[PDB]
């Protein structure tokens, strides 16, 4: 073709490939002859001589051909991301028409940097490794090496600039070997400029087929794409007697991926199967619970999931829920009950938070989200009452933040479960909290003294010094009314002053956080240890 | 319109290969216009896969403009390019009653750069939702945020300068990035005015309010009070204790001795004598900053900050542990009430400021915030040229009580 090449190096001073030439039968061996023949008369390869210490080994599978790079890829090298991310059908627009151009042999169509060729050298056996084989070399982008992709891409940018100036109400999108190209113009003034197009792709050489002709819907990230709207690929769960682990995990994988799209799907149950599991063949039968809520499933599945597309003089709203305990659902639309997309998040389990605290989380994810897909970020509508808001925010000890935002009353709301008094609670009984273990016994005592004169003290053991600090301050909580100030010298109390979560990795901090909610007041109280402090 | 100076990476060091984070659509239309400008200019050019290297690039919205800027982070490529052994620090810039900022980065764009150097200089324009490639571009002139471009643009700068400074020799004028520090003790006014005549000479080139005497450092002010609870002395002992870090001298000894005693929390304590002289005497050691604290220019120099609540922050500006260089106290911005990052990133421009007219030099962040939500927003708010380097951390609970309790005016900046 008449395209400028583009200088390409092999990585910081390595040589070309040397591996040798695969053994083939004769037959494998006539038809390769055969091929490159052909590839050699199109131009897209060159018969080479001695003047060649590379190779790649060339194989025969069917009888087509294949040429094993791994090798000149590993040295080859490194070009910038060809677009590893894609447009998500939540971002793209409605189109009158879309229609992809499989310009799949182009490959094969752009050059290959001169400089470069030789390190792509392979050859043709001989009948028995007896006379030399036949050598050979590419003049074009190789099928299956590493800066194809990439090359390929740019000088499909090139070529396509004076159209997409000639046609600002074209969209061209590519993606592989494909041109996806959408308009708003009458059926036939489109059918027109695609001719166009494909004739202007033609003047570089890049020749596109009715036959093989792709037609909408089109299936992309698991959606059917039509021109006006998407749909969820219906997904098949495979009703089986027999279940081993592999097929287990995998079922969960897709359920997993579903949760997304539909509402409902669970997999609590079946996740129980793969407990203890001694190999991925094993077969494990279905507990009942199992056999229930995969039953459930399927058919939320047979529910047909459909979508709208991207509308830019259209608000974007973004509404979340707290489908239970560090789990968030969200749908973003701009149209009420017209989604552009939907999504849940893995339950967010953590070292120790609170739910306003994991609420900006999900925020922030959508938001990150939101400004890839559409380059804006959407309103939001959360569960939560502003005063709730305002109230925890304002004094938290970290940076946090919400963007444009209002509240809707969709239950369960989020809300701050407990707030620690600011100040010592008068009338309420003191306790003076204190827990020591010896850390390598791992014997120790948990207990309190009050002002009131009420005592106790437990022994524990095969336990740590922070848990017998933390169960004094539990105890306390348990024997206390519902109004109870406890001074700690617990670095951990520290913590829990500062950051109140609400939740927590250790049991015994969540059963302490149980309390917590449950008095009417109370005031934690922090002291350094080993003073003369009584 | 001049020849090019070689520029080489420090030994060893490849180009940065940055990933290009997600752009808002104001953001990228910007950079279009922008970019096809400079590109038609000549300053840039569109390249090719071949190039790995890869910067992040953005748009601000600089004081006073509706106009878009383009600002790209060059820190990797800094870090990377090697050293030019710029200007000493004018140790006097930090003295002047007051100091005005101006960008003269505008002048780096009339200077070639290295063709050997300008691959390392590619940057990215995302496109929305991926639907079109990134727009690739390298520069083919000096690029502003880049290290190498003050430099290699200084001696241009000083012939530019000299006859400004010594017309008025009173004047302090110290460069950093794509930024000029004026520093002069005239009344605000023929200072403002001062500065516009150097505007107007700088300006036939090409090119378009600090008070140091006012950034005294405060001491830590511990309660008085009329009668003092166990709770008071509690909080207080585990302060001073902390406390006593900073100065050795501090002591709650006589004070935990009252502490004895299972009372209740909100039952008054008498102060012995010996407690009452303990807290006279540390209230003393606390009457100023602890001796034997030098800035090292050796030394990497770190700004702590800590969220104080209703849009209060604390900082400290420090290279050891517990040696403060400075600190102080940071309210929010008028119009930034409902937003933490905005208020930070405020807060952390006005630090970075204050680290470079004291000692040339930006310093490297300790902030309260998770990553996420930092990277997410800051860039929203900014408004510098440069960027300062930043951890993500968890704020100790006695750091914020401690220095909680810094000294704040009678009544402030009284001004009718
Ligand atoms: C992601 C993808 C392969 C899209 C092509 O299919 C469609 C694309 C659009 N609308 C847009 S904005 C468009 C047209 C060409 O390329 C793009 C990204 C609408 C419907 C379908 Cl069916």
């Amino acid at each position: 073709s008449p395209i400028e090449t583009v200088p390409v190096k092999l990585k910081p001073g390595m040589d070309g490939p040397k591996v040798k030439q695969w053994p083939l039968t004769e037959e494998k061996i006539k038809a390769l002859v055969e091929i490159c023949t052909e590839m050699e008369k199109e131009g897209k390869i060159s018969k080479i001589g001695p003047e060649n210490p590379y190779n790649t080994p060339v194989f025969a599978i069917k009888w087509r051909k294949l040429v094993d790079f791994r090798e000149l890829n590993k040295r080859t090298q490194d070009f910038w991301e060809v677009q590893l991310g894609i447009p998500h059908p939540a971002g793209i627009k409605k189109k009158k028409s879309v229609t992809v151009l499989d310009v799949g042999d182009a490959y094969f169509s752009v050059p290959l940097d001169e400089d470069f060729r030789k390190y792509t050298a392979f050859t043709i056996p001989s009948i028995n490794n007896e006379t030399p084989g036949i050598r050979y070399q590419y003049n074009v982008l190789p099928q299956g090496w590493k800066g194809s992709p990439a090359i390929f891409q740019s000088s499909m940018t090139k070529i396509l600039e004076p159209f997409r100036k000639q046609n600002p109400d074209i969209v061209i999108y590519q993606y592989m070997d494909d041109l996806y190209v959408g308009s708003d113009l009458e059926i036939g003034q489109h059918r027109t400029k695609i001719e166009e197009l494909r004739q202007h792709l033609l003047r570089w050489g890049l020749t596109t087929p009715k036959k093989h002709q792709k037609e909408p819907p089109f299936l992309w990230m698991g959606y059917e794409l039509h021109p006006d709207k998407w749909t969820v690929q219906p997904i098949v769960l495979p009703e089986k007697d027999s279940w081993t682990v592999n097929d287990i995990q995998k079922l969960v994988g897709k359920l997993n991926w579903a949760s997304q799209i539909y509402p409902g799907i669970k997999v609590r149950q079946l996740c129980k199967l793969l407990r203890g599991t001694k190999a991925l063949t094993e077969v494990i039968p279905l507990t009942e619970e199992a056999e229930l809520e995969l039953a459930e499933n399927r058919e939320i599945l047979k529910e047909p999931v459909h979508g709208v597309y991207y509308d830019p003089s259209k608000d974007l709203i973004a509404e979340i829920q707290k489908q239970g305990q560090g789990q968030w659902t969200y749908q973003i639309y701009q149209e009420p009950f017209k989604n552009l997309k939907t999504g849940k998040y893995a339950r967010m389990r953590g070292a120790h938070t609170n739910d306003v605290k994991q609420l900006t989380e999900a925020v922030q994810k959508i938001t990150t989200e939101s400004i890839v897909i559409w380059g804006k970020t959407p309103k939001f509508k959360l569960p939560i009452q502003k005063e709730t808001w305002e109230t925890w925010w304002t004094e938290y000890w970290q940076a946090t933040w919400i963007p444009e935002w209002e509240f809707v009353n969709t239950p369960p709301l989020v809300k701050l479960w407990y707030q620690l008094e600011k100040e010592p609670i008068v009338g309420a009984e003191t306790f003076y909290v204190d827990g020591a273990a010896n850390r390598e016994t791992k014997l120790g005592k948990a207990g309190y003294v009050t002002n009131r004169g009420r005592q106790k003290v437990v022994t524990l053991t095969d336990t740590t010094n922070q848990k017998t600090e933390l169960q004094a301050i539990y105890l306390a909580l348990q024997d206390s009314g519902l109004e109870v100030n406890i001074v700690t010298d617990s670095q951990y109390a520290l913590g829990i002053i500062q950051a109140q979560p609400d939740q927590s990795e250790s049991e015994l901090v969540n059963q302490i956080i149980e309390q917590l909610i449950k008095k009417e007041k109370v005031y934690l109280a922090w002291v350094p240890a080993h003073k003369g402090i009584g | 319109p001049i020849e090019t100076v070689p520029v080489k990476l420090k030994p060893g060091m490849d180009g940065p290969k940055v990933k290009q984070w997600p752009l808002t659509e104001e953001k990228i239309k910007a950079l279009v216009e922008i970019c096809t400008e400079m590109e038609k200019e000549g300053k840039i050019s569109k390249i090719g896969p071949e190039n790995p290297y890869n910067t992040p690039v953005f748009a601000i919205k600089k004081k006073d403009s509706t106009k878009w800027r383009k600002l790209v982070d060059f820190r990797e490529l800094n870090k990377r390019t090697q050293d030019f052994w710029g200007i000493p620090h004018p140790a006097g810039i930090k003295k002047k009653k007051s100091v005005t900022v101006l960008d003269v980065g505008d002048a780096y764009f009339s200077v070639p750069l290295d063709e050997d150097f300008r691959k390392y200089t590619a940057f990215t324009i995302p496109s929305i939702n991926n639907e079109t490639p990134g727009i690739r571009y390298q520069y083919n002139v000096l690029p502003q945020g880049w290290k190498g471009s003050p430099a290699i643009f200084q001696s241009s700068m000083t012939k530019i300068l000299e006859p400004f400074r010594k017309q008025n020799p009173d004047i302090v004028i110290y460069q950093y990035m794509d930024d000029l520090y004026v520093g002069s003790d005239l009344e605000i006014g023929q200072h403002r005015t001062k500065i516009e005549e150097l505007r107007q000479h700088l300006l036939r080139w090409g090119l378009t309010e600090l008070h140091p005497d006012k950034w005294t450092v405060q001491p830590i002010v511990l309660p008085e009070k009329d009668s003092w609870t166990v709770n008071d002395i509690q909080k207080l002992v585990g302060k001073l204790n902390w406390a006593s870090q900073i100065y050795p001298g501090i002591k709650v000894r006589q004070l935990c001795k009252l502490l004895r005693g299972t009372k209740a929390l909100t039952e008054v304590i008498p102060l012995t004598e010996e407690a009452e002289l303990e807290l006279a005497e540390n209230r003393e050691i606390l009457k100023e900053p602890v001796h034997g604290v030098y800035y090292d220019p050796s030394k990497d120099l770190i700004a702590e900050i800590q969220k104080q609540g209703q849009g209060q922050w604390t900082y400290q500006i420090y290279q050891e542990p517990f040696k403060n260089l400075k600190t102080g106290k940071y309210a929010r911005m008028r119009g930034a009430h409902t937003n933490d990052v905005k208020q930070l990133t405020e807060a952390v421009q006005k630090i970075t400021t204050e680290s470079i007219v004291i000692w040339g030099k930006t310093p490297k962040f300790k902030l309260p915030i998770q990553k996420e939500t930092w990277e997410t927003w800051w860039t929203e708010y900014w408004q510098a040229t440069w960027i300062p380097e930043w951890e993500f951390v968890n704020t100790p609970p006695l750091v914020k009580l401690w220095y909680q309790l810094e000294k704040e005016p009678i009544v402030g900046a009284e001004t009718f």
